[PDB]
Order: C-alpha cells, then structure tokens, then sequence
RNA sequence: AUCAUUUUAAAAAAGCGUAAAAGCUUAAUAUUAGAUAAAUUAAUGUUAAAAAUUAAUUGAUACUUAAAUAAUCAUAGAUGAA
C-alpha cells in the first residue's frame, strides 16, 4: 500500500528550505566546521523519513 | 629463505591469524563481486541474502562509465569493418 | 569516481540511498511487467474516401489506416498524420495497448498489429490495426517475461533457462486484458519443463487459448539445462 | 596499414604567443567578476604551458590589489617594450592581437641585430 | 521445364518475352530480411561472392545455437540457352551453358533471425552495388 | 632538458643490478651509463633481499639526463609465490583452478602501498579489489585456507 | 592527379575544392591522394 | 552545507600539467593533511580552504 | 555568431560620429600624416575599447565578405609608419649572391644572368647565407621574395637550396 | 578474459605508429569567453507541505537513422557547328 509514495520519496528535498530559515542549525554548524574538527556531515537522512540537524560518522553520533 | 612475503631482510613473516581479528572489509571480498547487471535480477526478487555494500556502488560505477565506451567504440567497429574481418561476439564461448 | 576518496571514507553510509531506490524500480517493474496501465488514449482522424489517394496525402504527410474487425463487424480504414503513429509506438506498452479513433462522435478501440515501410524510400506507407469489442473474441499478443528466481538451487548455478517462445496468442472477451505473463520458475527444472498447459489452468475468466494458432498444449516454453561442470569433467574426462 | 613517406614540417612557421616575454604580474580585484577569470587563464598560459617556447627568466606572478581600479595584466618584452591591459571589460581574444602586434616587431628589430629567433622545422609535423 | 526428371531428360524451356509478378512480402520464421526490389535474373555467384560474408556473421567459433538463423528458398529455374556463332536462324533451338533463377518483384532472398543489424545494411549496400540492383533490409524494429 | 623524452618499464634484482647488455637495448642509445645507473640502484635497495626482483621507470630526458623511479614487484610474480606454480592458465573464467586465502591479499597489497607512489591517496579496500580482477584474468581465486604454503621462487625474466 | 567520376577520399586529411565547374582533391599529406573529375 | 558555514575563505587553483615533474621526484600533493571543507563542488580547479598558507 | 574585431594600432586616434536623426554612422582614423574615415550600415552594430585599440562588429546583414574587409582595414593602418618583413636563406655548395644598392645578384648554377632589382623597397644583407627584404605593402612583397624563390626551391630529398624562413617545407628519403 | 583503482574525466582501448619499446589522435572531460533551450494540449471543486507531481506533442542546436528534389560532371570519332 505503501509501495508507489515511496519510489519517489527522498527526505533530502528540504536541505535548501532548511539552510535559509533556520539560524540555529548554521550558528552552532558555525563552530562544527570553521573551529573544532570532526568528520561533519550536516543535514544525513535518516533512512528517508528524518534529516538528522547534525551527525558524525561512522559512530552514529546525532546533535539534534 | 622461508620467506612467503618478506621483501625487506629486516622484518619478520606476518603470522596467520584467526578471521575475526581482521577489519570487516574483507569480507566483502570472499563473496562474489556482482556486476551492476546481475544486481539489478537481485533486486527484481528483492533477495535479502544477496545484497551489495555500500563500496560496491562506485565500482558499479565504474562499470558503467567503462561500458557505455564499449558501445560508442563498437557501433563505429561493427559499421566500418571490412566484411573479410571478423567481429567479437557477445554471447557465452562454450568450449569443448 | 567523481569525489575523492578521502571524502568517500566520510561518506561510505551514504551509498545506503543508492542500493535502496534500486529495490524500488526494479521490483516495480518486474511486477509491473504484467498489468495495462489505467490510461485512456485518443487519436483524432478523419474518415476515408475514393478522392484522398496516397500520393496525395504523402505530400500532406498524413497516412492511411487499416482495421480488420472480427465476427460479424465490419472494416473501417481511415486517414491520420504520421507523428500520431510513431507516438503510439513509443510507448512501452504498443503490443498490446488500446488505442481509440475519435473521427467525430464516434470511438473505435484497436490494436497495433503491424506498419509496413516503403523500404527503399523509407517513409510510412500505412498503419495497420486490429479491432476490439468487449462482447467478442479478440486476438492479443501476450509475451511471456521470466523473472530471476535465486531460490531454486539448480538456476543459480551453472545452468541456463531457455525461453523457447516469446509470447501466446489468445482470445479475450472483457474490457482489461493482462499486458503480459510473469513467471517464477522456482518449481521448475530439468525434469519438467513448463508447458502451454499449465498456463492455460492459471488465467482470468475473460481469456482463453487460440487453438487455431498454436500447436498443442503439450507445446514447452521454458527449458532448463543441466550443470556444467558435471559436462565439464566429463568433457575431459 | 600505410607508412608515410612524405614528411611535411611545420616547424618554422610556429608562432606562439607568450615566447618574448620576461616577466609577468597578474593583477586582482575581488570585486571583478569577469576581471578575474580572464587573468586566471592566462596566468596557467604562462606557467602551465611549455617552456621551449618561452624565455629562460621568465616568472610569472599573481598578486591581489584591491587598491588597482581594475584587474589588470601587465607583461614585459626583451627589447625594452612595457604595458598593460586592464581587464574588466575585454576577451582573451583581444589581447592576443595585442601580443601579435609586439611579438610581429621584436622578429623585425632582432633579425636586422642577426638573431635567429626562430624554431627547427622538425620540430611540428602536421 | 519439367522437374520430374531433372538430370535424364534434356530441358528446354521458353524464354518469356514480359513476365512481371509481385507477391506480397511478409516475415515468417525470423525478425529481420533482405528483399529484392525488381524483377531480374538471379545468377549463382551473385550469391557465390558474399557467402563467406555471411557465414562470418551468422556463425562463429566456440558458440553454439539450438534454433536456426538463416533461411534459404532458392532453386534454379530457368536454362538460358543459345546458339553458336556462325549460325544461321532457324534449324532448332539453341544449347545450353548456364542455369539461372528468375525471381519476382518482392522476393525473401534470406530470412534471418538475431543477426547483428549493423553489419546487414553493411553487407547489402555493398550487395546491390555489385549487382546494381535495388535491393532492401528490414526488421521487425523500423516496422 | 627537463622535458621528457621516453618511458621505459624495466625488471631488476635488488642489489644485483649490473651492465647487464640485454637492458643496454633500450638505454645504449639514449647514452646512459649503464654503470652510473645501476650504482643509485643498489644503493637504496640495499634493505631489500637480493633474489626479488623488482621494476622501475626512467623518464629518459632530451639531454640524455635520467630520473629513476622504484615500483613494487610485479603482482603476478607475488602470487606465483604464494601458489607455488610458475605458469597460469591459458584460458580465464573458464578454467578457474588455483587458490590463495584472504590473509596474505591483506599483506601482499601493503607491499604496493608502502612504495608505490600511485596508491598514496588510496585505502585498502581499493588496493585489494584491484587485485582480484587481476586474478579473475589468471585463473585464480580467493578462498579461506588454514594452512601456510612452503617456499617458492618462481622465475623472473629479469 | 587521376580523373575519378567517382570521387573518393583516402585520409582524413583530404578534402575538396571547387574553382568554378571544376572539382577535386587534394591532401595535404599524400599528393598521389589528388583527383579530378572528369 | 560547508560552503555557506564558511568564514575566511581561500579560493586555490592548481597549474599542474601531469605528475611525471613530481613522481619522477617521489613527490605527490597531499590531501590527507587539512582534509578540507570543499574540492571542486562547481569548478572543477577550486579549492576553499581555511589556512590562509596551504603548501 | 561569428563577432569579427578591427584592431587599431596604437600611433592611430579615432572619433565616431553620427547624426541627430541616428540614421547614419560613420568613424574617423586620424594620423600625423592621413586622415580616413569609413561607414557603418543600420544592421552593423559595434563595440569599441580603449582598453585594446579593438572594435567588434555584429553584421544583421550577415555578408560573408567582411572576412575580407578586415585583413585590408587592418593592414591599410598597420601600412602607416610601419613596414612588413620577410626573410631568405639557402644552403648549398655551388651557391653564392652578391648585393649591391637593391640590385641582388645571384648565382645558382644557371648559364643565364639572374639579377633581382627592387623597385620601392629595401634589402639589407646580414649574412651569405641570408637577407632581408622590407616594405610597406604585403602584396608587393610576396611577388618581390617568391621571384628570388623560383630560381631555385627547396628539394624534396634535401633542404639544398633557397627557402623562406618561416614555411612549410617537405621532405622525401632518398639514397638510404 | 573485459576485472579494478586513482581521477573533475580517461576504452586490458575505435585507429595510425615500433625489430619489440617509445611516441601521436579520437571516445569520455575540465578551466575561461562567446552562446541554443522556445511555444502548447488533457485531469480530482478547496486544502498535504520547513518538501515532492503523471501521460503527450511541435520546434532551435549537436550526435544518429536515412531518403527525396534541383543543377554540374560522368571521353569521342573520321568531307564541315551537324
Ligand atoms: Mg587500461
Ligand atoms: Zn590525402
């Protein structure tokens, strides 16, 4: 029943909405990239139903 | 020597080891590399078993840059090659 | 490939999305091989007469049309522009699709049988189609499409499925008519191939078999082999 | 299939562009936009090209003025000639027939000195 | 001529001063053809000469094939005979030196099934320019 | 000049690189001494055993100057060791024979990383799939084996 | 040069040239390459 | 998602021909070494960086 | 579109005119020593800078002959106050010239006389093997160097003989 | 046999080349500038959404399938355009 919605499906559609109004993702990203250094990543879906705010990988590690 | 791999005279032969103690990636090696073609007749029983890893995407890649030369390359061949020659075929070669 | 690998190690995970929507079309389509879409399509034309010759038209860049009917219908040949032809070609579906013929008020379905091409000159000469009527016996061309089975344990190894016949012909007697046939051969093998038969058991109401165009229903389309090496050291020794 | 007997030489009549220049100085606005780009070519001309067909001093530059009005090239030949050329409203094409209308002259005041400025005919085939 | 007894008996058989037939051409066994254009007198070597350039293509080594490729329906059909030099009219009719095919208009020459489309309009533009006459291939695709 | 002129391949012992006049084919002409050369050879792969043969490439100059450059051995050879034959099949796919385990293709492929200039960008994964591609065209496969092989030196054409 | 009715280009490089009524070839690689038409 | 983080950008650009001038030197150009935040997203020369000194 | 461009040298000062009505435009050279002026049509669009001493042109009218209307307008002005060049060589055993107040003699292994005297132009020698020819017009000077050329060209088989030095030369084995 | 990696991209190569090597060019491709991407048809009345729309045509450009029309050439004899 499900089958048709998800072929088309991606979560990733609402990365350029999210990088314009949303200011408390990019401050904090800020101070991810530019001082301290970890393998970042940013906005990752979650298996197509959730963008994580911020993730590092390969620990599975989340910063909502 | 008694040397299997020891190309420096320095250094002593790496032991064998138990499996387990080795990263994960190469058991990705043990099974059988797919081609992206016989990939996709896996996913159209959507076998579970068989299923590739996440690395075997850029080879499969690297599959398909490399086989969309081979037809650009062999339209020309099979359009401009004498008929005295011979031309590559693409089925299976069983001998014997 | 297009970034470099020292990024790819950050983002080997990401590939997941990649693996994950080929599951999705792939499986699709392998199931989807069988059905006729829910789709109308319509083809605006015009009526025949004894004053629009070929040549005529062919510098216009229309077409004739031909229609066959079947028992107790009459023929009806029309005229058509040539894009509308190639367009009803390049669907997938052109085997078998319903195509309609609006001239005025009126609406004859049909089906694709054939084109024939001037072949030295190479323009379309005309474009020929078979009628359907939901109340009577129509012929349709259902090929027949094999999916890859890794259940069976002979087909995964070193044996090869050997697909004989390309479709059936049938009779269909109601509105929607399956596409196609998708098979699973799994229960098949070296011992029993499958037989016309066992598809003319497994088929809606609406369909039957057109004996005047097949042989016998002791006929056998999917063939499988035996192993290779078990030929193989015997081929050397 | 064929060997060729014929060897036709196009040595002679090479004329590359950068090949009597000394020097070089890429000059940058950050606030041109098509200013910059042209300069970005050329300053790979010079270095990314061969150096048979250049001087042997020759060093080419880039620096970043934002006090210049306009980006700017400016280059400097062998016999004593100078300019430059901003670059915020021309082509690439444009300079090169600046660069012709030098390098035509310093080949009619080096040979009435005697030098041979000029290449081997083996050394371009077509 | 008679087919009953093709060796024994000596054949004769009337030249025919304008025949001219058509038999509408339509694929059987296989999905792609080649079709003659004109009605003419099909020798042998017109055949003889691109044999082997077929063989190359509908068969190779190391690779086997249960169903068949090609399909061939030609027989000779017309004696062509003639008189010596130095003769005059009349006192009988000629002798024989060759055999031909007299073919109609839309003949299948050749019936071909999964055999490689690209070299086929390689072969009979080089066919018909030899022979110079108009020939034709179709598949099952283009129509 | 610095301009280059040639490409060579070439195969030697470690420390036995000597005039050698079937190498002189390919470097008389371009006046390079065999002598000179070979001295910087061994110098270096003095740390290396002295049966190995390795391969290296000159960029021959337009001045007849040089610049060589050190390469792993050669991949076949390595395996040849480790199967202990000396020839391979002549076919490929279809005669598929011979076997090596997973734990040496792990410690072989280091071999290439730690010199080879080419794969200093690259991980290990990509080394070793290199490889079995390489086997695929050798007749050669990768299957778990307890044991250990015994010692082989399988010729080299030098 | 050699008159070819038919006209016909060996090399790549060959190409043609019409000066009034009149057509040829010429290459500049291979002068035995030339022809006319007539 | 790095490219608008960004605060002191560094746009580089290479004037390599082929590496035959650094491997014939043992030489290569290192990346591992400030992993950086961009390598050729559009142009497909431009790096971004934030060392205002990248050797 | 092909967007052909003037260049102007650099001795040169130009103006560009038009009318109120805008229904015509034309454009001034002016020199120290000439003065020439040329038009452009209602379909030829233009484009100048100073940056360059360049002009581009887009033609409506799409003529194919303005291909040819630059190489003259270019080298009618290059023509002021600066020559063109051309050199000539040759090598061989038998071979010789002597010059004397643009009047060349030359002596290539011919029963007759082979002089070459130059109506308008200048000649200088720096070598025996060498010489120069100037002048002001291009086309003069073609027919002025190719005469001195036939005498004697290049063989085939050798580079023995007279040559430009800069051309297209060939080449062909002979007496392996 | 047609694998695999590094690459922004690069064929166990579609070809020339070599005693074998070397060396040259296409496919695939980048930087910069110039520069083509324009017109339409049919659907569920109004409520999902930091978000996503199907079937289909005509036309400009390049690759590709190819055919048709028009002009030109496709050597000419023997009393003199004929
Ligand atoms: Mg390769
Ligand atoms: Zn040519």
């Amino acid at each position: 029943a499900c089958q048709d919605a998800e072929a088309t499906w991606d979560a990733s559609r609402q990365i350029d909405s999210i990088m314009e109004n949303n200011k408390e993702w990019k401050s904090i990203g800020v101070l991810l990239q530019n001082r301290l250094e970890f393998n970042s990543i940013g906005l990752d879906n979650f298996e197509n139903l959730l963008l994580i705010d911020w993730a590092i990988m390969p620990q599975r590690v989340a910063i909502m | 020597s008694e040397d299997v791999i020891n190309i420096w005279k320095d250094r002593t032969d790496p032991e064998l080891n138990p499996i387990n103690t080795y990263p994960i990636w190469l058991s990705h090696l043990l099974l059988p590399q797919l081609r992206f073609e016989q990939v996709a007749e896996v996913y159209m029983a959507d076998e579970d078993l068989l299923k590739p890893h996440n690395r075997d995407m850029k080879r499969l890649i690297n599959q398909i840059r490399r086989f969309g030369i081979y037809e650009q390359n062999y339209t020309k061949l099979a359009k401009s090659l004498s008929l005295d020659f011979v031309l590559p075929a693409r089925q299976e070669k069983d001998l014997f | 490939t297009i970034v470099g690998s020292q990024f790819d190690a950050q983002t080997e995970h990401v590939n997941k999305l990649a693996l994950d929507l080929a599951n999705k079309k792939y499986r699709k389509m392998a199931l989807d091989q069988a059905v006729l879409r829910k789709e109308k399509v319509v083809v605006p034309a015009e009526f025949r007469t004894e004053k629009d010759s070929l040549i005529s038209l062919k510098k216009e860049l229309r077409s004739p049309v031909y229609i066959k009917g079947h028992t107790g219908i009459p023929d009806v040949d029309l005229i058509a522009d040539n894009r509308q032809v190639f367009s009803i070609r390049r669907r997938l579906q052109f085997q078998n699709q319903s195509f309609y013929f609006k001239v005025g008020n009126e609406e004859f379905r049909c089906t694709y049988d054939h084109i024939q091409i001037h072949p030295m000159e190479k323009w379309l000469v005309y474009s020929k189609y078979r009628r359907y009527v939901v109340g009577k016996p129509n012929s349709i061309f259902l090929p027949i499409n094999i999916l890859p089975t890794f259940q069976n344990n002979a087909i995964v190894r070193g044996s090869e499925i050997v697909q004989l016949l390309d479709g059936i012909w049938v009779n269909s007697y109601n509105d929607e008519y399956p596409h196609s046939i998708v098979i699973d051969p799994e229960n098949l093998s070296k011992i029993r191939p499958l037989r016309i038969g066992d598809i003319h058991n497994f088929l809606p109401d609406g369909v039957e078999i057109d004996k005047t165009k097949c042989l016998s229903l002791h006929q056998k389309v999917i063939k499988i082999t035996g192993d290779k090496e078990r030929k193989l050291d015997i081929a050397l020794q | 299939g064929k060997k060729r007997r014929v060897q036709v030489f196009t040595g002679s009549m090479l004329q590359p562009l950068y090949r009597y220049l000394l020097s070089a100085k890429i000059g940058v606005n950050p606030l041109d936009l098509h200013g910059q780009n042209i300069a970005k070519q050329i300053f790979l001309k010079c270095k990314q090209a061969r150096p048979k067909y250049l001087q042997n001093d020759f060093n080419a530059t880039l620096v970043q003025d934002n006090e210049a009005p306009a980006s700017y090239f400016h280059a400097k030949f062998v016999n004593g000639y100078e300019q430059k050329w901003y670059l915020h409203k021309s082509t690439e094409e444009e300079i090169n027939r600046n660069l012709k209308y030098f390098n035509y002259q310093i080949e009619m005041e080096r040979n009435l000195q005697g030098h041979d400025d000029e290449y081997e005919d083996e050394e371009t085939q077509l | 001529m008679r087919f009953k007894n093709l060796s024994n008996t000596k054949q004769v058989s009337f030249k025919l001063r304008n025949f001219k037939k058509t038999t509408k051409y339509r694929l059987v066994f296989g999905n792609s053809m080649i079709l003659l254009y004109k009605n003419a007198r099909f020798e042998s070597i017109y055949f003889e000469l691109f044999r082997k350039y077929i063989k190359v293509i509908s068969k190779k080594k190391n690779i086997n094939i249960n169903y068949r490729n090609c399909w061939i329906f030609l027989r000779m059909n017309t004696p062509l005979t003639k008189k010596s030099k130095n003769s005059r009219m009349g006192k009988g009719k000629g002798a024989l030196y060759r055999w031909l095919v007299r073919l109609p208009k839309h003949y299948k020459l050749l019936e071909f099934k999964n055999v490689n489309y690209y070299r086929l309009n390689f072969l009979t533009k080089k066919w018909s320019k030899r022979l110079s006459l108009p020939l034709a291939f179709v598949s099952k695709a283009n129509l | 000049m610095a301009e280059i002129k040639a490409i060579i391949n070439l195969r030697l012992l470690a420390g036995i690189a000597k005039p050698n006049p079937k190498m002189g084919q390919s470097l008389g002409p371009l006046g390079i001494n065999m002598m000179h050369f070979c001295k910087d050879f061994n110098a270096a792969t003095a740390h290396i055993r002295s049966d190995i043969p390795l391969r290296v490439q000159v960029a021959a100059k337009v001045d007849r100057s040089y610049s060589y450059i050190i390469k792993p051995p050669e991949t076949s050879w390595l395996i040849k060791k480790v199967i202990m034959k000396e020839k391979l099949t002549q076919y490929a796919g279809h005669v598929n024979l011979d076997y090596i385990d997973v734990r040496y293709v792990y410690e072989i492929a280091k071999i290439k990383k730690e010199i080879d200039i080419d794969f200093k960008r690259a991980t290990l994964e990509s080394i070793c799939n290199c490889i079995i591609g390489q086997c695929n065209s050798m007749g050669v496969n990768v299957s778990i084996i307890d044991e250990k092989p015994k010692p082989f030196n399988p010729k080299a054409k030098v | 040069m050699k008159i070819k009715s038919a006209l016909k280009k060996y090399c790549q490089h060959c190409y043609i040239v019409k000066r009034g009524k009149k057509v040829m070839i010429k290459c500049k690689i291979d002068p035995r390459h030339k022809q006319r038409q007539g | 998602i790095k490219s608008t983080l960004l605060i002191n950008n560094n746009y580089y650009f290479n004037y390599i021909t082929n590496g035959l001038d650094l491997k014939y030197d043992n030489t290569f150009q290192n990346f591992e070494l400030n992993t950086l935040s961009i390598k050729n997203y559009k142009n497909k020369n431009l790096i971004i960086s934030n060392n205002n000194q990248l050797d | 579109m092909k967007r052909n461009i003037l260049f102007i040298p650099f001795n040169i000062s130009y103006s560009y005119i038009e009318k109120n009505n805008n229904t015509v435009k034309f454009l001034y050279l002016y020199n120290n020593d000439y003065f020439f002026s040329i038009n452009f049509n209602e379909k030829q669009s233009i484009v100048i800078n100073e940056d360059t001493n360049t002009i581009v042109v887009e033609t409506r009218n799409f003529n194919n002959k303005i291909n040819l209307f630059n190489n003259e307008f270019n080298k009618f002005i290059y023509s002021w106050d600066n020559f063109f060049f051309n050199k000539i060589k040759f090598t061989g055993k038998g071979f010789k010239w002597k010059k004397k107040e643009t009047n060349l003699f030359l002596f290539f292994n011919r029963a007759h006389k082979c002089f070459f005297i130059g109506n308008n132009i200048i000649l200088k020698r720096l070598s025996k093997s060498k010489v120069i020819l100037l002048k002001n017009n291009y086309n003069h000077l073609i027919h002025d160097s190719i005469l001195v050329r036939t005498i004697r060209s290049n063989n085939i088989f050798t580079k023995r003989g007279l040559r430009f030095s800069r051309q297209i030369i060939l080449k062909k084995k002979g007496k392996t």
